[PDB]
């Protein structure tokens, strides 16, 4: 179990750690977060009391270094930092913990939620979508745009998601115009899976990461990317059976975890109705269709 | 974006554009089978591709052999239209290719966009106008060449005959759409109006009769009366 300590908490802020969150008051004696499970990526995120605008936060993996958060009063945000030195990192943490003003990552033992939401997410792939190579962790916020959004303006602060566009020469073989547009199996399996992602695990990892950025930061281009990656699978007549089985599980836990009150902005009616009721895979997402119908029947 | 009453004069400016109409591509007769079920028999069709400024009509004849062994023909017909329009553009010299293609039915937008991906600079547009191009098969010489075709074939016409020698392309299009609207509302009356006087003939190289300026005013008036009438007969007014 790993620890992300805090130098201080000088401004009132709601702090998120994965799917959990807690309020910290201005200059409250808050020390950080302990007992973070090893083996998964994590995200620690922030919404200031005085400006609910700009949710922001950091993707990290404690196996890749020692990390702590301290507030920067010039840039006005909680910044993640690394201690390459270990003894001093353990040494600074040592005084802070007998005086236990440190919240415990509050995982229930039965609960596989985080694992189910991050099963295929890897830090190495996150760091290719979020380019800032001098750090081992990745900053995301509400307003970052995606490469594809910028094609339709600062590239260093972009989300370099894989570009999917159903009306593109990449998606459509000359001479198979109708065939490839109505059945995207070529684009999914040859172009994207064999060509760009290499395997379905990498594909699912980007899909899961896009969802999490949409949910935790309300990042709109991430939501577009999540729906695009779902629609490309649902609009393919030929999909490996193991990918469909796993997709249904992935989406089920995403829909389960989505705040009930955020469904109106985070879910695209057209895609979900198409995917569950019209697409080739309309009969292959049993768990996802069941939870969608019982939880958001209005959307459908 | 879309073409409507507000940007109507754009059709007659000097940017090459084409209207595409797919109504008559997939044409069937419905009939009973010996067992008393229903079946369709396809008949020859055509793509109606028209330059509204020049009157040049690119009439691509769709022979019924192109449906043999195919499924979901109404959906295929839209993609077949888009394939043939794309093939037409590629056949034209660069300086004759259109800068816009306006489709008369929105269901043509995606098929044509996908087929024209190689032409990112050609804008594909819908329209809100309710244009009467489905009545093109009421033009006797156009119907005749479609029905006689034994194979796929492109035939070139000027739908304005020689009108542009005397009138503008705005007026020529207004005349055309009035004639076609009349032919669509009441084909027989419309056709009687156009031919009642046997001293006015259709030149071998024309589609419509050789009316003087004055006779066109009379004719145009008769077509409006017809359209207003049928609008009464239909709604009782
Ligand atoms: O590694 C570190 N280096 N330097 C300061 C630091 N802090 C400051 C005190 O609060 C905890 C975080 C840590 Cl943990």
């Amino acid at each position: 179990m790993n620890t992300v300590p805090f130098t201080s908490a000088p401004i009132e802020v709601t702090i998120g750690i994965d799917q959990y969150s807690f309020n910290v008051k201005e200059n409250q004696p808050f020390h950080g977060i302990k007992d973070i499970p090893i083996g998964h990526v994590h995200v620690i995120h922030f919404q200031h009391a005085d400006n609910s605008s700009m949710r922001y936060g950091y993707w990290f993996d404690c196996r890749m270094g020692n990390f702590y958060i301290q507030y920067d009063p010039k840039d006005g945000l909680y910044k993640m930092m690394e201690e390459r030195d270990g003894a001093k990192f353990e040494n600074i943490v040592h005084n802070f913990k007998e005086r236990q003003m440190m919240v415990s990552y509050p995982k229930i033992d039965e609960d596989d939620t985080w694992y189910n939401l991050t099963e295929f997410v890897q830090m190495d792939k996150i760091r290719k979508i979020v380019r800032k190579d001098e750090n081992q962790f990745s900053y995301v916020d509400s307003s970052m745009t995606t490469v594809q959004e910028n094609e339709l303006s600062d590239p260093a602060h972009s989300l370099n998601y894989t570009v999917i566009n159903f009306k593109s020469r990449e998606a459509i073989r000359p001479g198979h115009e109708m065939e490839d547009f109505l059945d995207k199996s070529y684009y999914l399996n040859t172009v994207m899976l064999q060509g760009i992602f290499k395997n379905s695990s990498n594909y699912f990892g980007e899909l899961q990461f896009a969802f999490l950025n949409a949910m935790f930061f309300g990042n709109y281009g991430s939501s577009l990317q999540w729906h695009a990656m779902i629609e490309l699978i649902c609009s393919s007549a030929t999909v490996p059976k193991h990918m469909l089985d796993k997709l249904d599980e992935i989406l089920y836990y995403q829909i389960k975890t989505l705040p009930e009150q955020y469904s109106d902005i985070l879910l695209n009616e057209r895609v979900w109705n198409i995917c569950l009721y019209s697409s080739f895979q309309k009969n292959s997402l049993h768990n996802t269709e069941k939870i969608m119908e019982n939880k958001y029947p209005e959307l459908l | 974006g879309a073409m409507n009453s507000s940007n109507y004069a754009e059709l007659f400016n000097n940017d090459i554009k084409l209207f595409v109409d797919d109504t008559n591509v997939y044409r069937v007769t419905v009939h009973k089978t010996f067992e008393g079920n229903v079946a369709t028999k396809a008949i020859n069709g055509c793509i109606f591709t028209l330059n509204p400024k020049t009157g040049h009509l690119f009439l691509k004849i769709i022979h019924t052999s192109v449906w043999a062994g195919q499924k979901r023909l109404s959906q295929l017909a839209k993609w077949k239209t888009a394939e043939e329009v794309s093939a037409l553009v590629r056949s034209l010299p660069k300086e004759e290719q259109p800068k816009q293609i306006i489709v008369t039915r929105k269901a043509m937008l995606d098929p044509l966009e996908v087929h024209m991906l190689d032409f990112p600079n050609i804008a594909i547009r819908p329209t809100e106008l309710r244009l009467p191009f489905s009545a093109a098969m009421s033009i006797d010489k156009l119907s005749d060449v479609v029905m006689k075709a034994t194979e796929p074939q492109m035939v070139l016409f000027n739908i304005y005959d020689d009108w542009l020698d005397r009138i503008s392309s705005y007026t020529a299009f207004s005349r055309l759409t009035l004639l076609l609207r009349a032919l669509k509302t009441n084909e027989e009356s419309a056709k009687m109006i156009l031919l009642s006087d046997p001293t006015i003939t259709i030149k071998s190289y024309h589609l419509w009769p050789s009316f003087t300026d004055e006779q066109w005013i009379t004719i145009e008036s008769q077509m409006r009366d017809l359209i207003l009438t049928e609008y009464g007969r239909k709604y009782n007014v």
